[PDB]
């Protein structure tokens, strides 16, 4: 009965971009995996010879899901190459917009991209809304009545009876599936909250446009600071604060309680999807030139040795091309990067992806929520420690539970809760600075003829870095090394499997035609392919 | 996935960043939930669909072959170089998938500057030979309604579809095939700072007092005078727009803006 043979999932849906996952399964469990990115755009080639000021506008287009992050990375990169120290208000505003991006991104990921792997939407039709309301009100200070939940059931029922399932068309859960465990009531609660999230995210996104112009693709950053003088007004700050308070209430009363109910029901997922090494860049600075001045601090960990967090050395990163569709096999540090495409087809000459393979000290590293949380916890971060301990106590599990697909999903939640609270602190600090009479948001600068610079951002998916080599005042070389490249890139010239490839080994596959288990682990990493290849 | 009542929509992703998909999620009155539940039947969409792999391909095949017909909404440019090798989904080139699916649609909407004119990946030296939908598929007679912008205002997509469903036809289009009801005016003629422009009151730098006072951004490279879009009127996320946030327009709804509007900070 246990299946043995190949499984290909192309396209992997409910992620950003074009991913092809190939695995070899033996006796119902995965024994080998390949992460193949199937679209190349070549933004780094396009950037050559252009004005450095223009970079952020091209690079933001690397991705629309993690929208503002690349604009911030490029700007921090040119700010750095140029030697400018932006005003206090510029850092506050840039930080507040990034904080809002995290809340919007994670809420949408849990409900809209991840949840369908655990929730059987059709099973909500057979639930008792009165019992479901009892359950919902017991897990949250927010009380919901039988009437509240019946309203959702009625809407869902009519939709299903049309025969046009749309997004749910050939869903892996249709007709039931052995890997789906939720009872009808919990499925109904989760569905009501999925629908509710669709509207709440518009408000979470709006928060970014208050200071940022619009979302997607913000337009308020410039070398030297920001352009939004309107962000200084009490009216705009109040508008932002109101959106923030509502978004935080949703995180606290809806997202987290749901995460915990689902995790408790899927406790067995603490046994799959673990990884060995972690890297994180830190985020929310007080000093733009000091990574250790950030609310979350940078750090690297090998083989889960969290008692020995090592410092982050930027010169230790090299991107490999041996198993990628580029010329040759020489790995390069970003300031000496090369982007020379040469397609050989799937596995042609042992190459199978458009993504390069970043290695730290020759090692494959996981980056993202799990790495930021575990590293900050280990560094003694008070807020991260408090919330993680509460989550572990609620679930009745040990810390070892974190090294898994369930742990990675939980860490995304923990990160959202801590950041939501922190935006409130950053806001007060911003308010206090304005109160002192500081109304400056942009500083003057000058373009050098020859220089090098780098910008670091810890985005919702992990450590992001943009690298520039300026020659004759123009872009001599520009290279992007993004979170997903780290986690979803292919094997290197030493044949080390990437974090996603390695975590898939040992994954059970109940059915082989509806491999939801592969999706559970792949989605826990929150893949972004446009980001990874660029 | 398809049947009677609700109109069928097939959403395709070529060489794109997903910013156009995200913009539709920002829909406001109607919101996205109303759109998917009552207004239309979203039958294929790689970003939010439940099915994956062969099941997704099956869902796609099912939608495109329906006797009820479908409307195609396309995001991203089509890479043409080296036989279309630079972009593949389910191991088929994007050129091939679009060549066979688009001619079968009742109507096709190219959503976003990438899908309409080539976009970011088509900028010099265009390594992948990326093209806009109408350019790449001219030989096949494909003529998509172009909704430009990077990303466009979602108000423009919903407005166009609602018009098509009501009138069973495309609205009036300009020479670039964009609806005149949303792209008939330059951003500049609708700008709150136009009075400053007329007075020659230009901000010389972003840190200046004139910038803080809201002076015109033309000297700082604003492309508003050469760009067609409805940004100052509709605004984004019901609250803001590039120049109201103090930054110049980069001409994102125009044909080869990455090369034509660059350097962004010069006029
Ligand atoms: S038009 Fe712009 S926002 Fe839309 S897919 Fe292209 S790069 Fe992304
Ligand atoms: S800021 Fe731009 S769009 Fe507004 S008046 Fe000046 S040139 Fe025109
Ligand atoms: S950059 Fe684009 S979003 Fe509007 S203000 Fe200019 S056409
Ligand atoms: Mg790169």
């Amino acid at each position: 009965s246990s299946y043995s043979g190949p499984i290909v999932v192309d396209p992997v849906t409910r992620i950003e971009g074009h991913l092809r996952i190939e695995v070899e399964v033996e006796n119902g469990k995965v024994k080998n995996a390949y992460s193949s990115s199937t679209l190349f755009r070549g933004l780094e080639i396009i950037l050559k010879g252009r004005d450095p000021r223009d970079a952020q506008h091209f690079t933001q287009r690397t991705c629309g899901v993690c929208t503002y992050t690349h604009a911030l990375a490029s700007t921090r990169c040119v700010d750095n190459a140029v030697g400018v120290h932006i005003p206090k208000n510029a850092t506050y505003i840039r930080n507040l917009v990034l904080g809002a991006q995290y809340l919007h991104d994670h809420i949408v990921h849990f409900y809209h991209l991840h949840a369908l792997d655990f929730v059987d939407v059709t099973a909500a039709l057979k639930a008792d809304p009165a019992k479901a309301a009892k359950v919902a009100s017991s897990i949250s200070p927010r009380k919901t009545t039988a009437a509240d939940l019946k309203a959702v059931q009625d809407k869902l029922k009519t939709f299903v009876e049309t025969g046009q399932l749309g997004p749910f068309t050939n869903a892996y859960f249709l007709g039931g599936h052995p890997a789906y465990y939720l009872d009808p009531e919990t499925n109904l609660i989760a569905t009501a909250h999925y629908l509710e999230a669709l509207r709440l995210q518009v408000k979470a996104a709006r928060a970014m446009a208050v200071f940022g112009a619009k979302n997607p693709h913000t337009q308020f950053t410039v070398v030297g600071g920001v352009t939004c003088y309107d962000a200084l007004t009490p009216q705009r700050i109040a508008e932002f604060e109101a959106l923030w308070k509502e978004t935080k209430a949703f995180v606290d009363e809806v997202y987290i309680p749901d995460l915990l109910v689902v995790a408790a029901a899927y406790k067995d997922w603490t046994q799959y999807g673990g990884t060995d090494n972690f890297i994180t860049f830190g985020e929310f600075p007080k000093d733009e030139y000091d990574l250790n001045s950030r609310f979350f601090k940078p750090g690297v960990v090998f083989k889960r040795d969290f008692k020995n967090i090592k410092p982050f050395d930027k010169m230790q990163i090299e991107e490999h091309v041996r198993h990628s569709w580029y010329e040759g096999a020489e790995a390069r540090h970003p300031w000496k990067g090369q982007t020379q495409p040469k397609y050989t087809d799937l596995h042609g000459d042992d190459r199978y992806s458009w993504m390069k393979a970043p290695r730290y000290m020759g090692e494959p590293m996981e980056t993202g929520p799990l790495a930021q949380v575990l590293i900050a916890y280990s560094q003694g971060h008070p807020k991260v420690k408090a919330v993680t301990d509460a989550v572990l106590a609620k679930l009745g599990v040990g810390p070892e539970a974190l090294f898994s697909t369930l742990g990675r999903t939980a860490a995304r939640g923990i990160e959202t809760a801590v950041i939501a609270e922190y935006v409130g602190v950053m806001l007060q600090e911003y308010k206090d600075n304005i109160a002192k009479g500081d109304n400056v948001i942009c500083a003057p600068w000058e373009m050098p003829k020859q220089a090098e610079g780098v910008g670091f951002v810890n985005a919702p998916r992990g450590g992001l870095s943009h690298w520039i080599r300026i020659e004759d005042g123009k872009i001599g070389n520009f290279q992007l090394v993004v979170p997903s490249t780290w986690t979803l890139g292919p094997r290197c010239d030493k044949n080390n499997v990437s974090p996603v490839e390695a975590s898939l080994i040992g994954t059970p596959v109940a059915d082989a035609k509806r491999p939801v288990e592969i999706l559970r682990t792949v989605h826990s990493f929150d893949p972004c392919i446009a980001c990874g290849v660029h | 996935l398809m049947g009677p009542r609700r109109p069928s929509v097939v959403y395709l992703h070529n060489a794109e960043c997903t910013g156009c998909s995200e913009s539709v999620l920002r829909a406001f009155e109607p919101y996205i939930d109303t759109l998917i539940l009552d207004t239309l039947s979203l039958d294929y969409h790689e970003t939010i669909m439940a099915a994956a792999g062969d099941a997704a391909e099956a869902a796609l095949e099912q939608a495109v072959n329906s006797p009820h017909g479908f409307i195609a909404v396309v995001e991203g440019g089509i890479p043409t170089a080296a036989n279309g090798i630079y972009g593949k989904v389910a191991n088929h080139t994007m050129l091939d998938i679009c060549s066979r699916i688009l001619p079968k649609a009742q109507a096709v909407i190219a959503y976003g500057t990438c899908a309409t004119f080539g976009g970011v990946q088509a900028a010099k030296p265009n390594p992948t030979g990326a093209k806009g939908v109408n350019d790449a598929l001219k030989h096949l007679g494909v003529k998509a309604i172009n909704i430009a912008g990077c990303p466009p205002n979602p108000y423009n997509l919903v407005g166009t579809i609602v018009y098509y469903l009501k009138n069973k036809a495309a609205p009036e289009l300009d020479s670039l095939n964009r609806p005149t009801m949303f792209f008939g005016q330059t951003v500049h003629e609708q700008c709150p700072r136009l009075p400053h422009f007329d007075a020659g009151e230009f901000a010389p730098s972003f840190e200046s007092e004139e910038a803080r006072k809201g002076w015109c951004l033309y000297e700082l490279g604003c492309k508003g005078p050469v760009t067609m879009n409805n940004c100052p009127k509709i605004k984004f996320n019901q609250t803001n727009w590039p120049v109201d946030a103090g930054h110049p327009c980069i001409g994102c709804s125009e044909p080869d803006f990455w090369d034509a509007m660059t350097p962004f900070y010069q006029n």
